[PDB]
């Protein structure tokens, strides 16, 4: 440990569970104030797949979205949220912090289920 | 200390084309490799850490691969920009060690060079030093062999090489090997010779003169 | 965010030196360093490392008893101690953190030769192919750089100036050889401009065959 010690984020439900075509969400709260860290939103399959982050990646094309990122007031908590749910969103979601440097590391929180009921 | 030995020496390519890099080591540092960029006077530049990982705001084009012992770095579409000195490095152990790194050289037509001799300076010779210059103007590529031939005669340990950087329109090398003897052995003999070798040369020519 | 480094230039053997390093618009308290070198014209070489907080630190076999390596984290500024330079210490050393943030480098050169001014002589053209080839040559200075114009920065084209080598006197030497036509010879005066700034020399040779 060169570089130094630093404490990964947190997910929260561990279990979620919404109806389809419904609204779902999720709270990732990180707080670091040294350096620069930018928040990814991930789902699994039998493999990272980045479905948001923050600050909101505007890169690639593609226009709208359904899974979106965004900060709270106290500035600690983040709001990871998935809209018009389908049966299919289901599945092993998570989040991590990402530093800035070139050779940036990466830490990932405590993976949630999110369940799409109808 | 482990040894990462890089190859290919040098790579010849052009815009666009594949760039595979290999190294190896002398031991195992899993995947705790990485890969640099170097440009002529700058700093070196990571590309690719860890062996997979490519380093932030570095172009998709940029890639690795390979573990335990042997690693490949790669370009895919070459650029302009990417002509430059790479180096790997492993974080496996102490000391961090790095390659010698490969230099990715911009790939030509083959021009064969233009041979020049100087004879010393008359005013080097009224300090007591004689300075012979053979130069060798615009070729490609840079492999060339320049034997030094006094009179005939055998001779080495004595000359110094320097060749410039590659031509940015051109993409050609230059060359200038220079003999340095004291003022008296050089007086006491008769022809100096300069005999060069490149892959461009239908035949070994030498350029030479005599005292007089 | 960049990491500014110092301390360097030349120095006699056997005669310390220290190299300071201070980050920029990062958080360097808590980010590890590292110091690398390279002698000129070749490699990379690792030098040192220290933990961010100092807990521990390690070296490279070539500086081990003589470097040494470490950190004021009020200041932000990294810390080199090269003591009981060695003519192969001659490199440019450059501080890195250990997620990759590298400096500009910074030049060290360990040599006991005096600084001398470059001599400057002619060399005589062709006997080609068309053109005619006349060089200059600079010797026995130091230390570099030299700085070489031909005509005042009038003529360019065919201008080649070699990267100066250094030689068994420990004084650099180069040369400096421009390409023109043949039929040109006489109608154009050709004058090469030689300046070394540290000696403080500027000389003007007119090459003629």
């Amino acid at each position: 440990s060169p570089d130094r010690p630093w404490n990964p984020p947190t997910f929260s439900p561990a279990l979620l569970v919404v109806t389809e075509g419904d609204n779902a969400t999720f709270t990732c709260s990180f707080s670091n104030t040294s350096e620069s860290f930018v928040l990814n939103w991930y789902r699994m399959s039998p493999q990272t797949d980045k479905l948001a982050a923050f600050p909101e990646d505007r890169s690639q094309p593609g226009q709208d979205s359904r899974f979106r990122v965004t900060q709270l007031p106290n500035g600690r908590d983040f709001h990871m949220s998935v809209v018009r749910a389908r049966r299919n969103d289901s599945g092993t979601y998570l989040c991590g912090a990402i530093s800035l440097a070139p050779k940036a590391q990466i830490k990932e929180s405590l993976r949630a289920e999110l369940r799409v009921t109808e | 200390e482990i040894v990462l030995t890089q190859s290919p020496a040098t790579l010849s390519l052009s815009p666009g084309e594949r760039a595979t890099l290999s190294c190896r080591a002398s031991q195992s540092v899993s995947s705790y490799l990485a890969w640099y960029q170097q440009k002529p006077g700058q700093a070196p530049r990571l590309l690719i850490y860890d062996a997979s990982n490519r380093a932030t705001g570095i172009p998709a084009r940029f890639s690795g691969s390979g573990s335990g012992t042997d690693f490949t770095l790669t370009i895919s579409s070459l650029e302009p920009e990417d002509f430059a000195v790479y180096y790997c490095q492993q974080s496996s152990n102490w000391p961090r060690t790095f390659g010698q790194g490969t230099k990715v050289e911009i790939k030509r037509t083959v021009a064969a060079p233009s041979v020049f001799i100087f004879p010393p300076s008359d005013e080097q010779l009224k300090s007591g030093t004689a300075s012979v210059v053979c130069l060798l103007n615009n070729f490609y590529p840079r492999e060339a062999k320049v034997q030094w031939k006094v009179d005939n005669a055998l001779q080495s340990g004595n000359s110094q090489e320097s060749v410039t950087e590659q031509d940015s329109k051109d993409s050609t090398y230059s060359l200038s090997s220079t003999l340095t003897l004291s003022k008296a052995d050089y007086e006491k003999h008769k022809v100096y010779a300069c005999e060069v070798t490149h892959q461009g040369l239908s035949s070994p020519v030498t350029k030479s003169f005599n005292r007089g | 965010v960049q990491l500014v480094e110092s301390g360097g230039g030349v120095v006699q053997p056997g005669r310390s030196l220290r190299l300071d390093c201070k980050a920029s618009g990062i958080t360097f308290s808590n980010s590890g360093m590292h110091w690398v070198r390279q002698a000129p014209g070749k490699g990379l070489e690792w030098v040192a490392v220290i933990w961010y907080d100092g807990s521990k630190r390690y070296y490279a076999d070539s500086v081990k008893g003589r470097f040494t390596i470490s950190r004021d984290n009020s200041k932000n500024t990294l810390f080199l101690q090269m003591n009981s330079l060695r003519a192969e210490d001659t490199a440019v050393y450059y501080c890195a953190t250990n997620d990759d943030y590298w400096g500009q480098g910074t030049l060290v050169t360990v040599s006991s030769a005096s600084t001398k001014g470059p001599s400057v002589f002619p060399l005589a053209p062709s006997s080609s192919g068309g053109t005619a080839a006349l060089g200059c040559l600079v010797k026995d200075y130091f230390p570099e750089p030299v700085t070489v114009s031909w005509n005042s920065g009038a003529l360019t084209s065919g201008v080649h100036t070699f990267p100066a080598v250094l030689q068994s006197s420990g004084l650099y030497s180069l040369s400096s050889v421009v390409t023109v036509p043949s039929s040109s010879l006489g109608t154009q005066t050709y004058i090469c401009n030689v300046n070394h700034k540290p000696s403080n020399t500027k000389v003007d040779k007119k090459v003629e065959p």
